């Protein structure tokens, strides 16, 4: 594929800066990027921005029939297809690459598998008709942190989305339009948030395997340049209920167990601030839509 | 949480039938406020207890309130009819109610005092807790009312006294009168109600039972909601071994 050429000078500089408690963007080692959440006109339309990183998620649903195995559960899928828009490093439709499959699996284990969405409440008539919720993530601009950005984009979208109200007459489904009656929100059991840690070995492999004192550097939410020069990755997902949704350190630089535990506790402070942030932006968005609805009726 | 279903029309159609026929009144059933206002004006001037009798009788045709978890129903189903509130739960009595214990743990997690246990965030585990405390709640009140029944039945064990009674049910096999003094309902069979059971007639349209008393010979029409004098007496049935209260009207 198309490679990103990194000079020895750039490799040595960024690593040496870390040895001097410096990162290029001026952040701290434990500092998460400021997350900006923008909602569109339609429900389920959400735009997440972390520095230069830009992702967009769109929640949609349509009437479908549940699987034979699960007659009481609705359908839910998450799409995260990459495109050259985020950078020429990504091949169009490359859904089998190492980083792609990992990212796809992290999100799936954080939202799908974790049961963040109440799929039981997606059923209209058992074993016949149900809702099929779809989360489409669009990677617009890549500056690292695509996993953390996606997990927030999916969750913010699901919590913002509203499906058309339905009254049931036996098997006859009466789908009320938004013009008739208001749409119905989705059921969220918990709010999973991902925090990704990047590891750097300031020395050599020998001192990592048999070295007495540990000296490996770990930073939170790395940018693209920091992401291309790391030796190991850790993605930990938690919620406000003080529970670990999932942890994934798929190989890479061997890291001390206590250090990995420290990361999990550090991530918990971040996911708390992020979750409350999402909720507040959802309230204000609701207050904004209601205030306009009052100004539209008054003028009507 | 804890919800209370709105009473079906079928439950009050029989009560409104007796009201519109005998007392010429009715309950609206349009809304909880409408039901309350119409029940409030349902009062007889000659007897203040008449209003109480209708209330304690219209209570029997209310849907049972039940505990539940918010994921089992939609928001409009959280409605509590008897209290006219959009949402409600039990929280004020954790020593005597386990439901309040759950609510306490959830509130503690709500304010951020301590993370809520996994058992109170599992839709499956919550369903088992709700179905259990609902059954234990019913068993509690029934056992409680049965305890009253036994002790009151022991008070009237070897005693006879002319008390005040009210006809709540009228049938062709006899009548059922309620004694507010002891809070015990009694059944007066037609054989012990009057003489010559073949001469007695029952009008379902008017809920009237006409018969000729044992100690008399004058055709008396006994309607519903009537305040009648009743001699109380208790006797343990030799078959059921249950202390029942045999009542003889006068
Ligand atoms: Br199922
Ligand atoms: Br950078």
């Amino acid at each position: 594929a198309k490679d990103i050429e990194i000079s020895a000078s750039e490799s040595k500089f960024i690593l040496e800066a870390l040895r001097q408690n410096y990162r290029l963007d001026g952040r701290s080692f434990d500092q998460f990027r400021d997350v900006e959440i923008t909602f569109g006109k339609e429900f389920g339309d959400v735009s997440v921005k972390m520095g230069n990183t830009k992702v967009h998620c769109r929640i949609s649903c349509q009437i479908a029939q549940p699987y034979e195995d699960r007659p009481f559960e609705g359908l839910f899928v998450i799409s995260t297809e990459i495109s050259p828009m985020a950078g020429s490093q990504f091949e169009n439709g490359n859904i089998t690459g190492e980083d792609e499959v990992l990212c796809s699996r992290i999100i799936e284990k954080s939202v799908r598998r974790s049961g963040a969405l109440d799929v039981e409440g997606l059923c209209i008539v058992a074993g016949s008709k149900c809702w099929a919720v779809r989360a489409d993530v669009h990677f617009l601009d890549c500056d690292g942190g695509f996993i953390d950005a996606s997990c927030i984009a999916v969750m913010a979208g699901l919590m913002h989305f509203k499906k058309p109200d339905i009254t049931v007459h036996g098997e006859q489904i009466i789908v009320h339009p938004v013009n008739e009656r208001e749409p119905v929100p989705l059921g969220i059991l918990h709010i999973p948030i991902c925090v990704t840690f990047s590891f750097f070995n300031p020395q050599d492999t020998e001192e990592n395997i048999k070295g007495e004192t540990n000296s490996e550097i770990s930073i939170i939410d790395a940018t693209l340049k920091e992401e291309l020069l790391r030796d190991g990755v850790l993605t930990v997902t938690l919620n406000k209920n003080r529970e670990v949704v999932q942890v994934s350190k798929a190989g890479g630089l061997p890291m001390d167990a206590l250090t990995l535990m420290k990361c999990c506790h550090e991530a918990y402070s971040i996911i708390e601030k992020i979750t409350d942030q999402i909720l507040q932006l959802l309230k204000e968005d609701s207050e904004k839509r209601n205030k306009y609805a009052a100004m539209l009726t008054s003028e009507n | 949480l804890r919800r209370h279903a709105a009473p079906p029309s079928t439950n009050f159609e029989i009560l409104n039938e007796m009201l519109n026929t005998r007392k010429n009144m009715s309950i609206s059933l349009e809304s909880s406020k409408a039901l309350a206002d119409s029940l409030d004006r349902c009062v007889d001037p000659e007897d203040p207890y008449f209003n109480t009798l209708v209330r304690i009788m219209s209570t029997r045709c209310m849907m049972a309130a039940q505990y539940f978890y918010s994921g089992a129903y939609s928001y409009p189903d959280f409605r509590h009819y008897g209290l006219a509130v959009d949402i409600y739960t039990h929280f004020t009595s954790p020593i005597r109610r386990y439901c309040d214990v759950v609510a306490h743990r959830q509130l503690a997690g709500a304010i951020g005092y301590e993370p809520l246990s996994l058992t109170h965030r599992d839709k499956n585990k919550m369903d088992m807790i709700c179905r259990n405390i609902n059954r234990k709640h019913r068993n509690a009140q029934f056992a409680g009312r049965a305890s009253i029944e036994y002790y009151v039945g022991q008070v009237m064990r070897n005693n006879e006294s002319t008390e005040t009674g009210y006809v709540i049910k009228v049938f062709n096999n006899g009548i059922v009168v309620l004694v507010p003094k002891f809070g015990v309902e009694g059944l007066i069979r037609l054989d012990n109600l009057t003489e010559d059971p073949n001469s007695a007639a029952f009008d379902e349209v008017e809920y009237k039972l006409t018969f000729v008393p044992t100690n008399s010979d004058k055709p008396r029409d006994v309607y519903v909601f009537d305040k009648v004098e009743v001699q109380v007496r208790s006797v343990m049935d030799p078959i059921t071994s249950k202390r029942k209260a045999e009542l003889l009207l006068k």
